[PDB]
RNA sequence: GGUUGCGGCCAUAUCUACCAGAAAGCACCGUUUCCCGUCCGAUCAACUGUAGUUAAGCUGGUAAGAGCCUGACCGAGUAGUGUAGUGGGUGACCAUACGCGAAACUCAGGUGCUGCAAUCU
């Protein structure tokens, strides 16, 4: 006795599910509703907002889905972001709203929706879904993919929606995911909703750890101290982000430094190589040599 | 006590007709057709129609 | 008890005993394995069969008298660690019968008893031996054949024992070290698995 | 009692396949089929609703109709002694598209450039297809093949 | 090589399991929540046994999970019932190990004899940081070989700090 | 080429055990004021990218590996079978004629490929 279960014939008999889902990496369950489109509509793609929030990154992409492999139209990353000011924490409720606000600017550009569909400019935080203008064009639709990500009622994931919404994406959504919305009341706090776009959030634990504990408000925010920039001067900086994202969003990509070749030729020095079915054979001639005269 | 079933001579029986097929016909009938659609597609040949007048002038 | 006659040939589908079934007598060969049955492979190298020659049902009833003469007849000339016979045949099949006031409404059988089903050219008993004993076998089995029904015929087989590498074959592979005795019977060493694995069993290969 | 219920006898034809369970790939979804587009129909268990009858597995149609989540397949199904037309309204994971109109299109669209080509050139053409004929003659060499001499064997046991 | 493997407390759980289902039960309860400070959870059966007395999903047996520093400082408070003592058992293969006390009144506390008295299954789950690899939602998967927290290297860990003995 | 995001086919991609990983990225990883969720900030939430580390994940490589696939005048043109006989055979079944034609088995080879976007000595 043991148990003993991985006989041949488990094998054998096993499913390999998808790979993606073999990499939690995905929801084909939720995949299938979000990506397939009526049939009669036919050819016409069905946009999806990819968020997607690593540890120390956000990443946001629109994509289509196609049999080939899903195609991105445009793509915000947050390490993009010091280009337009914003330095100091790429994986706020802000900087969410940075790459979200960005996106929008992004496609709409590539898509000749600048001027029409200018999304929310002022920004008091109030829930306002991009409404089409009359005897025109309406606003590119994209649905959210959270993913594998949990929504939960004030998570960064909406910052991203909100950007992109406010940034003049229609983006169906709703209002209680959202931070500052009562529970127990069905409201949102508006007032709550401009601190979390104005990392104000933020510049209230800034301000807290000025005068109870000097310890870790060296510790964490070693960038503002660096910069010198402190708690209140915040909201400036993602303000005249946003600004500068409005103005101009269009992409540059980096300076490359190296060829795609000199890259390959650089990493092909580390990565192994395998062996003919001879070299395995010369192994395996070689270990059974070695066992003939025992030792 | 009497039998049953059966599908004896019943091919047969078939084959003396032919087995003729649907015939089918250019403009199947669109009832049936999603209604949305179908909808449309009356304003569609409304337009049509009134173009192919404007282009005989 | 019906005459073998009745269920002879093999005629409705193979009808075992099942979640329908469920209710079936035993069987009466309820032993297959006879003699030395521990003997190790090198010991009889002369396999001696008996194939059926048609395609008809066996009675458990026959083939555990089949099975008690030829074991009965070698045992008595040449002993019991002389041979191993193993019968190749296992009755599974059951045989209805329609015992009875209704006449043929609800005619449907009950089970009655088992049966072996039997191909053409497919082995019944199998007599594995020295070379030496092969007449005093044989003709154990030549009695054995009427036991059963139809025809069937005794035939010297050339592979080792019941090992399914021929006389030839095997000396070839047991003089080298590619075969290795189990209990029962021979297991080979591959060219294939893990060489670890490969190499703690079959020492005397390899040198 | 007999019966002859909606899914009788389908023990396999429903049974989803081997080491294929589970969630659908996703091309599935994504394949568009126009009105007129030619499908074959398998079931998917899985999917449960706008699942095809029993009969029309294997069965091959044409579409006359898409909506949502679904088109609709007329399928001819004999039926006594003259084809009734049957409407279909399934799911597009029972369906799959016809192999067979691809292979045709492709070969209208050869059609035309042997066409185009040939006329450009000097008009002759021959571009029907044609059924694989008998073998024309030819001379077979014995150098480096000299002819094994087969004889039928002997009786052995096995 | 040892950096990162360094191997440390992930949760120490306190169950009172009890066989019925009312006072007893929600005494048992208070005396982890004055024990382990937190709320602790009344878990429920899943068939009826009739001969050890319970009936299915009546709910009796409480638990508690506990990690961090007052985890490590509960453990301390248990292993001094048991004298620093274990055995070569009470001690998982997977690494994992638990010893069971009768009577709460040790490690502090009082007798109270109003709340009553109850044994606590002490059970203590040691595992390497990356353990969030396998519970993390988003690109799960198994850890491997060489950080599988095991028996052998758990014992030797027990042994180096809280000076603590094997037995047999 | 490496890595990330979303992917397509869904093991040539799974699994088991052992090694290697520069750069970046990934990750583990630190913190509980806020939105948030738990019996428990483990999970989830948020904050920092700061204190740390490639240990694990992830990737790659090794194995007369399990599995998986692909192929073969490997088994087998066998088994089966469509049609033919006033062919055989008491029959059971079988042999032929024109046809189609398996599976185990045996050996050989392989062990993810690939799309879009971005990024990296």
């Amino acid at each position: 006795f043991i148990k003993d279960i991985k006989t041949s014939a488990y094998h054998s008999r096993y499913q390999t599910p998808f790979r993606r889902r073999r990499e939690g990496k995905t929801d084909y369950y939720a995949r299938k509703r979000l990506v397939a489109q009526h049939k009669a509509k036919y050819n016409t793609p069905k946009y999806r907002l990819v968020v997607r929030f690593t540890n120390k990154d956000i990443i946001t992409q629109i994509v289509s889905s196609t049999i080939t492999g899903d195609i991105v139209l445009a793509a915000a990353y947050s390490h993009e972001l010091p280009r337009y000011g914003i330095t100091h924490g790429l994986t706020n409720w802000s900087a969410a709203y940075a790459t979200g606000l960005l996106l929008a600017r992004r496609t709409l550009q590539k898509l000749g929706l600048d001027e029409t569909y200018p999304g929310v400019e002022e920004v008091e935080g109030e829930y306002e879904l991009t409404e089409a203008v009359e005897d025109g064009p309406r606003p590119f639709k994209v649905y959210l993919d959270v993913g594998l990500q949990r929504t939960t009622t004030g998570a960064r994931i909406f910052g991203a929606l909100k950007g992109a919404s406010d940034g003049g994406l229609y983006v169906p959504h709703s209002e209680n995911r959202f931070p500052g919305w009562d529970f127990e009341a069905e409201e949102l706090d508006a007032d709550l909703l401009r601190t979390y776009i104005f990392g104000g959030h933020v510049s209230q634990y800034m301000e807290e750890l000025a005068d109870d504990d000097e310890e870790r408000y060296r510790e964490l925010f070693k960038g503002y101290l660096a910069d010198d920039i402190d708690a209140d001067a915040v909201e400036d900086i993602y303000a005249d982000a946003h600004a500068a994202i409005r103005e101009d969003p269009a992409f540059k990509p980096t300076e490359k430094k190296f060829t795609k070749e000199q890259y390959a030729a650089e990493s092909k020095k580390y990565r192994q190589v395998k062996l003919t079915r001879e070299e395995r054979k010369a192994r395996v001639a070689a270990k059974i040599s070695a066992l003939a005269p025992q030792e | 006590k009497s039998k049953n079933h059966t599908a004896h001579n019943q091919t047969k029986k078939a084959h003396r007709n032919g087995i003729k097929k649907p015939k089918t016909y250019k403009y199947p009938s669109l009832k049936g057709v999603d209604a949305k659609f179908r909808r449309n597609h009356r304003f569609a040949l409304h337009g049509t129609a009134k173009a192919l007048a404007a282009k005989r002038a | 008890r019906r005459p073998a006659r009745c269920y002879r040939y093999q005629k409705n589908k193979p009808y075992p005993k099942s979640r329908y079934n469920r209710a079936v007598p035993d069987s009466k060969i309820r032993i297959y394995d006879l003699g030395k049955k521990k003997a190790t492979v090198d010991e009889f190298p002369l396999c001696v069969h008996l194939v059926s020659n048609e395609l008809e049902q066996l009675s458990s009833e026959a083939l555990e008298a089949a099975r008690i003469t030829a074991n009965k007849y070698i045992t008595k000339m040449t002993g019991r660690d002389s041979f191993h016979l193993r019968v190749r045949v296992h009755p599974f099949h059951v045989l209805r019968i329609n015992k009875m006031q209704q006449g043929m409404r609800g005619a449907w059988g009950k089970p009655h008893g088992l049966a072996a089903r039997v191909a053409i050219g497919q082995v019944i008993f199998s007599v594995r031996t020295k070379d030496n004993n092969k007449d005093t076998v044989i003709e154990g089995l030549r009695r054995a054949r009427y036991k059963f029904p139809g025809q069937q015929k005794i035939i010297i087989s050339k592979k080792w024992g019941f090992t399914s590498l021929n006389r030839e074959e095997y000396v070839k592979k047991r003089d080298a070290g590619e075969i290795k005795d189990d209990g029962a019977f021979v297991k080979f060493l591959s060219k294939k698995g893990s060489l670890e694995e490969n190499i703690r069993e079959f020492p005397e290969y390899f040198a | 009692g007999k019966s002859h219920g909606y899914r009788s006898r389908t023990r396999y034809m429903f049974q989803r396949d081997f080491r294929k369970h589970g969630a659908i790939a996703l091309s599935t979804y994504m394949k568009v089929y126009k009105v007129g587009d030619i499908v074959d129909i398998k079931a998917n268990g899985s999917i449960h609703k706008g699942m095809p009858h029993k009969f029309y597995q294997g069965k091959t149609g044409v579409v006359y109709n898409v909506t949502k989540s679904s088109v609709g397949i007329i399928i001819n199904k004999m039926v006594g002694n003259r084809y009734l037309e049957k409407r279909l309204n399934l799911r597009v994971e029972h369906i799959k598209h016809s192999k067979c109109r691809q292979e045709f299109l492709e070969r209208v669209k050869s059609n035309a450039a042997k066409k185009a080509e040939a006329k450009a050139q000097g008009v002759a053409v021959q571009l029907k297809r044609q059924p694989a004929q008998p073998k024309e003659s030819r001379v077979v060499s014995t150098e480096g093949n000299v002819p094994q001499t087969l004889a039928p064997v002997p009786y052995e046991t096995f | 090589q040892n950096p990162m493997r360094e191997l440390k407390i992930e949760k120490l759980v306190l169950n009172i399991s009890v066989g019925e289902s009312g006072d007893r039960l929600t005494r048992a309860s208070k005396v982890l929540e004055q024990l382990s400070g937190q709320t602790p959870v009344q878990s429920k059966a899943r068939y009826t046994v009739r001969t050890f007395g319970i009936r299915r999903n009546e709910k009796i047996a409480v638990h508690v999970t506990v990690r961090g520093p007052k985890a490590e400082e509960i453990l301390e408070r248990g292993l001094k019932v048991k004298e620093y003592q274990l055995r070569n058992r009470n001690f998982s293969a997977t690494g994992n190990f638990g010893f069971g006390i009768q009577e709460h009144i040790d490690l502090g506390i009082k007798y109270d004899p109003g709340i009553g008295i109850y044994g606590m299954d002490f059970y203590i789950v040691m595992g390497r940081p990356g353990a969030r690899v396998t519970r993390r939602k988003r690109c799960q998967s198994k850890i491997g070989n060489s950080h599988k927290t095991s028996k052998e290297d758990t014992i030797a860990w027990f042994k180096q700090r809280y000076d603590a003995e094997v037995l047999d």
